[PDB]
């Protein structure tokens, strides 16, 4: 009578850790599985010259002068973090226009003649970017090769306040 | 139509009850509540769109 | 299994858990005290009290409902808890549902004039339909898939050892410390005292701060060392010297850091003093002239298990006893405690093999005692409780 | 099993019942029926009860069954259900006519449950749906539980939920909810109206209640650059105000925030606090005034944030002229986070996300009941067996 009390509690006690951890197991892969489930209904939603001259308007405004760039600003002051140098007209007109894209969502390719800072002016963009809305990152920025090393050192002198990351030399 | 007859309708069987039991092992001493099944023997509509937003 | 569904409260000497037993956790965790406010007036439950606490209101006092045997002692202000647990967390009659509540290991004295009073409470007064009472130690190593464990349980009160073998609790073999978690907080305070500014009938205030900062820094900042702490620093020492005169780093200099909310202001332990308070927990005699090294709990654990060599070979207990240790209770989760535990006893009993178990779960044993009560509630067979009803007491009261 | 037709949710609250019959596969719409959640209760001579949609010759009773989310009276709320449910079934079988084969044949239910809510409560609903409503199936689905499975589903973290009388703060680890810790304050978005009443002594509750829901009133942490600014009466009454548009809210976010400080401190599991304050998540009407969230945000970090005390900071850089390493503290939390929001759907982001518990019970209904395994829904067979018991056999 008394071994098989005992026998038969231990039994219990057993069968009971059992169904705890299987509860929390069955549980644990519900939630695990919404995850995924979402990532689907996730990736779901995703899925889901004149008539150029109307539908640029209304392509821009989605995403000519005046439309392009609704958001207006002009900065005659160089950003706090650039030392070491001056900036020219030129640089703040194309700071003030990629500012303006930026601002309007939108991109652009610079097509400049030769030799007018584009390093320069890629760095006031970030720098000036970076200090209004305090997002100092993640940035990418792709640079080839016999460059890096200009790149590295103009960074380092304009602007000590930006660190970045270069991977070169051995693997 | 009459509101009984819609539950009876849709959706096509035993029924509890909240009771006294008292265990055996002849019967134990004392009782509790307990579910129950039992034995062999044991108004109006809303309209929608008033509470439809709009 | 069975066709009921129990209500399981479990008062501990610091800690109140209740809830049913159809659900893994329980429906509330709640302070085995209140605040008396004063026409007088119970305040029940962890943000009730510590909202009033707050409130720092004269005539406001924190008063216990568990002694340090961890058996109740107020029996009216029980009364108030028990309908307050009915009436507002498990929301049901106590009229209803089957009642089962744990006791502590004892050496059988206390235990009639406990189960009377429990009679009166539970019949005369709420009108439970029946009620089982479960042994701390014995459920929570029966929870444990075990029959015969030493239980080691150090909580709030203090340790209490408690060998139980094939079932059956060795009551003269039952040790209870008189050290544990409550005692920690006491020494984090005389300790931290002069740096947070500070240096019954101030019970209120006690206790607020026992329940919020003092309960953070314990969680965080205490550790037990694996051995002997004034040995590990000789060690330590005497490693550090040949460092430096070699070429011409001791583990104990790390710095811990808390930031103490109530004035803004960090903290800074080095790892020694980190481990300090604990280590009155194993050597007693470090505070007072007053404490022999037999009231620390290595020492005690050894005696109680010895005690229970004494039945009614021994090096057959011994190693019973010693091969279903049982690590419990809510202070036995501050880190290195299981290891110096295991250390401590070790070395009182060389010949041995130990091997322990524990809840490696954080929050399960901080309740593994109402865990264990559970476990009972939910054993398929009505014979295997003793189940107190109403008769029992009838039968009692005559002469 | 089952049509995505015959899915219906149902989600009663102290003032409102949001309910929706049939899930539209492509994607999830915001719930369109809306009932006021109260029924009439005639007495009639000989004791018994009578329950209906209207004062029947003014004869009847007004119950309103669920209080600070509280069921006070579960033979009303029972009585509830089957009207809301009745009406649909009658809605639908006018509509169609081969319904009862199709739309009606085997209707599963989802009723999204609140935190305070007996096991009692729970039962006897459970008995109610498979007896009296002649349902065959029924998920009850916690409320905090939705919230979590709607955020993309997250095992750890905190619901704030922010109702007209009361705040529910409910942590959730491994996907479950924590009993022990869950608990409401006796506040809530009313706290703002008489917040505002003392600020605006010669308004009254209609102006008071209009400023809260207009498009000028916001919580700060351009219509801030103004003095004064404008909003129209519910009777189409210009109002001007000054600053007190930009309070009225603190109050109540001081409340929220001292609880969920003294909760999440009784999280024993370190590992898992860090996670649940860094998905902190928050909910109802109120959370819809701009500004709020963030603002709620702002306290927990200004009262919780573990880091180092801006003086003690200051001297540590005064010392070292003559860089500064960062103090790691041994607390929790060094990180707080509201709960990132899902932006893929559609119609949600539109309405805004106060009600986004029931996007937690589209998303739950859809997985589970057009899928085969009835693991987490009582059944006819499991009801036969066990009774309203059979209830936690398939809880979470």
């Amino acid at each position: 009578l008394h071994l098989q009390k005992i026998n038969s509690i231990i039994d219990f006690i057993k069968e009971r850790q059992s169904e705890q951890w299987s509860r929390q197991e069955r549980c644990f892969q519900f939630g695990r599985l919404g995850a995924s489930l979402h990532n689907q209904m996730e990736k779901d939603e995703q899925k889901r010259l004149d008539q150029t001259k109307d539908t640029r308007i209304t392509q821009l405004l989605r995403q000519y002068y005046e439309v392009a760039h609704r958001i207006k600003e002009k900065i005659d002051k160089q950003p706090s973090i650039l030392v070491g140098g001056t900036l020219k007209e030129y640089q703040l007109r194309g700071l003030e226009w990629m500012v303006s894209l930026y601002n309007n969502h939108l991109n652009g390719i610079l097509a400049d003649e030769m030799g007018l800072g584009k390093t320069i002016q890629s760095i006031s963009l970030i720098t000036y970017l970076y200090e209004v809305k305090k997002d100092i990152g993640p940035f990418l920025v792709i640079v080839p090769l016999s460059t890096i090393t200009n790149w590295t050192l103009e960074f380092e002198k304009w602007a000590p306040s930006l660190n970045t990351i270069i991977y070169k030399g051995t693997p | 139509m009459d509101p009984q007859t819609l539950i009876t309708k849709a959706n096509k069987k035993e029924s509890w009850r909240y009771d006294w039991y008292q265990p055996s092992k002849e019967k134990y001493p004392f009782r509790y509540k307990t579910w129950l099944r039992n034995q062999e023997d044991e108004e109006d509509i809303l309209d929608l769109k008033e509470f439809d937003r709009r | 299994t069975l066709n009921r569904k129990c209500v399981v409260i479990h008062n501990g000497s610091h800690r109140t858990v209740a809830g049913f037993s159809n659900v893994e956790l329980p429906q509330c965790i709640i302070p085995s005290s209140y605040i008396k406010r004063t026409e007088a007036e119970f305040i029940f439950g962890t943000y009730n009290m510590i909202d009033a606490a707050a409130e720092k209101r004269n005539g406001d006092e924190v008063y216990t409902l568990v002694d340090s045997q961890g058996l109740p002692y107020n029996w009216d202000a029980l009364e108030m808890q028990w309908r307050y647990l009915y009436d507002t967390q498990l929301k049901v009659s106590p009229e209803e549902l089957p009642l089962v509540i744990t006791m502590p290991a004892t050496n059988g004295k206390p235990d009639m004039a406990i189960l009377e009073r429990y009679y009166e409470l539970a019949f005369d007064k709420l009108n439970v339909p029946v009620f089982q009472i479960v042994i701390e130690p014995l459920a929570i190593a029966l929870s444990m898939g075990k029959s015969s464990a030493f239980v080691i349980d150090i909580g709030a009160s203090g340790c209490n050892v408690t060998p139980i073998i094939d079932g059956i609790v060795v009551k003269n073999a039952v040790v209870r410390s008189k050290f544990g978690g409550d005692f920690l907080d006491f020494q984090v305070h005389e300790r931290l005292a002069p740096l947070i500014k500070e240096e019954q009938k101030r019970s209120t205030d006690v206790w607020y701060e026992a329940s919020t900062w003092i309960q953070q820094f314990k969680s965080t900042m205490l550790q037990v060392s694996e051995k002997d702490l004034f040995e590990l620093e000789r060690y330590y020492k005497e490693q550090a010297d040949i460092y430096a005169k070699q070429q011409e780093n001791n583990p104990l200099v790390q710095k811990k850091n808390f930031l103490f909310k109530p004035l803004n202001k960090t903290l800074t332990l080095d790892l020694k003093e980190c481990y300090q308070f604990a280590e009155y927990l194993f050597k007693p005699q470090l505070i007072s002239d007053k404490f022999s090294p037999e009231d620390g709990l290595g020492p005690l654990m050894a005696k109680s298990v010895k005690k229970a060599g004494a039945s009614i070979s021994p090096e057959q207990v011994y190693s019973l006893l010693l091969t279903n240790v049982i690590i419990t209770g809510s202070t036995s989760l501050i880190e290195g405690m299981e290891q110096r535990i295991i250390k401590e006893l070790s070395i009182r009993f060389p010949q041995y093999k130990l091997t322990t178990f524990a809840n490696q779960v954080m929050m399960d044993r901080k309740i593994q005692g109402w865990l264990g009560a559970l476990t009972m509630a939910n054993l398929p067979s009505w014979s295997l409780g003793k189940w107190y009803s109403k008769e029992d007491y009838e039968t009692l009261k005559r002469d | 099993p089952f049509r995505q037709d015959s899915i219906l949710i149902i989600y009663p609250r102290s003032q409102t019942t949001l309910v929706q019959f049939g899930l539209n596969e492509e994607t999830f719409t915001v719930p369109e029926l809306e009932i006021p959640t109260q029924i009439y209760r005639t007495t009639r001579q000989d004791g018994s009860y009578t329950y209906h949609s209207t004062n029947k010759d003014n004869k009847a009773e007004l119950i309103k069954p669920i209080q600070n989310g509280e069921i006070i009276d579960i033979s009303a709320f029972t009585q509830f259900l089957r009207l809301i449910f009745v009406s649909i079934l009658s809605d639908r079988a006018n509509k169609n006519q081969d319904a009862f084969e199709a739309e009606l044949s085997n209707i599963p239910l989802l009723l999204i449950t609140h935190h305070s809510w007996s096991q009692s409560d729970l039962e006897i609903i459970t008995q109610y749906v498979f007896e009296s409503l002649e349902i065959n199936n029924l998920i009850q689905l916690p409320a905090s539980l939705a919230a979590t499975y709607s955020m993309i589903s997250l095992q750890n973290c905190c619901i704030i939920d922010v109702g007209t009388h009361h705040t529910d703060i409910i942590p959730i680890v491994d996907y479950a909810q924590l009993d022990h810790l869950v608990s409401s304050i006796p506040m809530g978005g009313q706290s703002i109206n008489d917040s505002l009443k003392k600020l605006l002594p010669q308004w009254d509750d209609d102006q008071i209640e209009s400023l809260k829901k207009s498009p000028i009133f916001e919580v700060l942490s351009k219509n801030s650059d103004l003095e004064f600014n404008t909003f129209w009466d519910e009777k189409g009454n210009e109002i001007k105000v000054g600053k007190q548009r930009f309070q009225g809210c603190n109050n109540l976010i001081k409340n929220i925030s001292n609880r969920v400080g003294l909760t999440l401190d009784n999280i024993d599991d370190i590992n898992k606090a860090k996670a649940v304050w860094e998905n902190i998540i928050i909910v109802g009407g109120t959370t819809s005034i701009s500004g709020f969230k963030e603002a709620l945000l702002g306290q927990l970090l200004k009262d919780h944030l573990i880091i180092e005390p801006e003086e003690e900071k200051s001297k540590r850089e005064e010392e070292a002229k003559s860089f500064v390493p960062t103090i790691e503290y041994v607390q929790c939390p060094t990180v707080i986070k509201l709960a990132k929001y899902p932006d893929y759907f559609p119609e949600w982001k539109k309405s805004g996300y106060s009600e986004i518990i029931f996007l937690g019970a589209q998303i739950v209904s859809k997985q589970i009941f057009t899928h085969p395994k009835d693991t987490f829904y009582i059944t006819r067979e499991k009801y036969n067996m066990k009774g309203p018991a059979a209830l936690w056999d398939v809880q979470f």
